[PDB]
């Protein structure tokens, strides 16, 4: 929300330079659960987290995709089995 | 302009295969259409 | 007296140049080292510093002093930020004419007042017109896309320093209102927050045909508006 905010000054690129290097870890989590579907977090910053096979949990950045790699590892994770 | 979907269109091809793979997995080798 | 001047006319109150709200700058006029025909010279001068302090004060007291957080352009918001902003940069030369005259202090020491003034002439004018162009929007609380209008029809004088001068400051402000329509026509997505930047599926967009400026007449917005509902549907 902080690079919505003030995006047209001269704190523009400090700011996204700041928001694109705290974002980094974040893309290593999600390559993991694209091509395997294993967890890794203790942190508590991720969102996918640990019966029918739906018995894993799931509850501002962009909600809309989060979901897609939820669903998106446990395939994987589906044919390991 | 802020906006993180530039990443996301390298992503949905993938995301594609697996939904696709997925459903299919189903039905040609556990054969549920046949149960 | 020589460096003394030069504390006071950056920004920071002098003892001798005494920061009052009312009369600004005023020497003290109580020293035997001081005469009418020096005095009004003194207070020639200290127009440009009181004008100068009223300048740094509100840039300061508007530039980073939230995130941007709700906020009121007379208050807060993007638009009197980017005018604060502009408003440091055209007052560029007034910084590089104090810095050159210690230096001039520093070859000769034995200058007198006449050289300052007549250095200084060049200001004279030119910070008087452009305070009351900033001192109207202060007052009123001028909010969204009005800020504009107000300083552009100043802008329109007779005056070409002041022609240049505010000009410059209203390029600033086209620039946040420029950066936040570069998003909204081609994706839908606005960059502005609780100001108007005179543009708000199938509909959930209206122009808001009270606030737009003067020289962006009706016709222009309908076709920006109709772009951004479109690029909004698809």
């Amino acid at each position: 929300q902080e690079a919505l905010h003030n995006c047209s000054n001269e704190h523009y690129p400090v700011l996204l330079s700041l928001l694109k290097t705290s974002c980094e870890p974040y893309t290593r989590f999600i390559h993991d659960w694209v091509y395997s579907g294993v967890f890794r977090d203790a942190y508590g910053e991720f969102m996918i987290q640990v019966k029918l096979y739906w018995t894993h949990g799931y509850v501002v950045f962009l909600k809309h995709i989060a979901h897609d790699i939820y669903v998106c590892g446990k395939t994987i994770n589906l044919l390991k089995l | 302009v802020l906006m993180k979907r530039s990443i996301t269109a390298p992503l949905a091809a993938h995301i594609s295969l697996v939904n696709k793979a997925a459903v299919d997995y189903f039905f040609v080798e556990l054969h549920l259409e046949a149960h | 007296m020589i460096h003394e001047l030069l504390l006071a006319l950056s920004g920071y109150p002098g003892s001798i140049f005494t920061w009052n709200k009312r009369s600004g700058l005023q020497v003290s006029q109580d020293f035997p080292f001081l005469h009418p025909s020096e005095t009004s010279v003194l207070n020639r001068l200290c127009r440009l510093g009181t004008d100068y302090i009223r300048f740094t004060e509100f840039i300061e007291q508007y530039t980073g002093h939230v995130q941007q957080q709700q906020g009121q352009g007379g208050l807060h918001g993007i638009y009197l930020r980017a005018f604060c902003t502009g408003l440091d940069s055209v007052l560029q030369p007034y910084r590089q004419a104090l810095l050159d005259l210690e230096q001039e202090f520093l070859g000769d020491p034995h200058l007198s007042i006449s050289h300052v003034n007549y250095f200084l002439d060049q200001f004279q004018l030119l910070f008087p017109s452009v305070m009351v162009v900033v001192e109207q929007i202060k007052s009123q609380k001028i909010h969204g896309c009005q800020i504009l209008e107000t300083v552009y029809k100043h802008s329109c004088g007779g005056l070409p320093p002041v022609r240049s001068a505010l000009e410059k400051i209203l390029a600033v402000c086209h620039g946040v209102m420029y950066k936040q329509l570069s998003a909204w026509m081609l994706h839908g997505l606005l960059l502005d927050q609780h100001e108007e930047f005179f543009i708000k599926s199938l509909k959930q967009f209206s122009l808001r045909v009270e606030i737009l400026p003067s020289y962006i007449p009706v016709r222009v917005a309908e076709k920006i508006l109709f772009v951004g509902e479109s690029v909004q549907m698809f």
